[PDB]
């Protein structure tokens, strides 16, 4: 997730200058630049490229004709659209989920700018993730707890045997320290059901539209067992 | 004697009300597994079916 849009081109040089300046900031953080062409060519970026989280484009230019195409793609995907001393809203977009970040072209800010992008593209992250997987990727690169469960604590002991190099260099540093126990507090339990898997089972059930659905960690041949032995005691009948 | 035992029913019951603050009415907790935090009445300290509750701060009802 590091790709930036830029559309159109106006011509002059007081919109393309803090567009250079803007090129050279935003590859200091990782950053991929494309240079679309059309108005089609915006269209393709998005379906077939999931990896965008950044569209720059004039607002006094395409003021309708990109704000409902992309709406009916993404709600969320920030659009950072630069306005214009005479720039305003339009009746038909009250109606629409979309992210609109505003900026001008000041020169020597450039460096400013690049901050605030990614600043919103963090908050874009913390956003579209469950509570429950962004407090997992959270953990990695801050909570460091030692004498937990399992033993190979992140991939631990895999770095003191030759042949446990191999299993650990396959994966990554980021696996082996995502697998961890019911030894953390910060994430609450499974079997406990309370804190992040409480809200994780609420949040599965109203976007597949049900009461509390369950998250099975043994496959559905297991989930047909436990539900079978609900409404079936010791000697009635089930069809 | 109907009409005149539940005026001795009214007048036992207005006097136990007025010091309801010393007993009040504790329920037992049970909120496990699912969509709604379920009750449960006292066990075996009420048996009757048709039981009566008393309320402190009177409201007007109907
Ligand atoms: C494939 C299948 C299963 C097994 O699914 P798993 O998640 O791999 O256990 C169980 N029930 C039905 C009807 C299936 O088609």
């Amino acid at each position: 997730m590091n790709v930036i849009a830029i559309l159109n081109h106006m011509g002059v040089y007081f919109k393309e200058e803090p567009i250079r300046e803007l090129h050279r900031a935003l590859e200091r953080l990782n950053f991929q630049i494309v240079y679309p062409n059309d108005r089609d060519d915006l269209l393709k970026l998005i379906e077939n490229n999931a990896r965008l989280c950044g569209v720059i484009f004039d607002w006094d230019k395409y003021n309708l004709e990109l704000c409902e195409e992309i709406s009916k793609m993404n709600e969320n995907l920030p659009l950072y659209a630069f306005a214009n001393t005479y720039s305003t809203l339009d009746v038909s977009l009250n109606d629409l989920r979309l992210q609109i970040s505003f900026f001008e072209y000041a020169l020597g800010a450039a460096e400013d700018i690049a901050n605030k992008i990614k600043q919103t593209t963090d908050e874009y992250i913390n956003t579209i993730l469950p509570p429950l997987t962004k407090a997992l990727f959270k953990y990695v690169r801050e909570g460091k707890y030692t004498f937990c469960t399992p033993g190979h604590m992140g991939g631990t002991a895999f770095q003191k045997s030759p042949v446990g190099s191999l299993f650990y260099d396959f994966f990554g540093p980021n696996t082996m320290k995502s697998d961890i126990s019911i030894s953390v507090s910060e994430l609450g339990s499974l079997l406990d059901h309370s804190g992040p898997h409480k809200e994780a089972e609420q949040y599965i059930a109203r976007v597949f539209n049900a009461d509390r659905s369950y998250m099975v960690t043994n496959g559905t041949s297991t989930a047909n067992k436990i539900v079978g032995m609900y409404s079936a005691p010791a000697g009635s009948t089930i069809l | 004697m109907l009409t005149r035992l539940g005026a001795i029913v009214q007048r036992h019951l207005q006097l136990q009300q007025q010091q309801s603050d010393k007993t009040a009415l504790t329920v037992i907790r049970l909120g496990g597994i699912f969509s709604r935090r379920q009750q449960y009445q006292l066990p075996v300290n009420v048996t009757a079916s048709t039981l009566t509750l008393l309320l402190q701060k009177p409201l007007k009802l109907h």
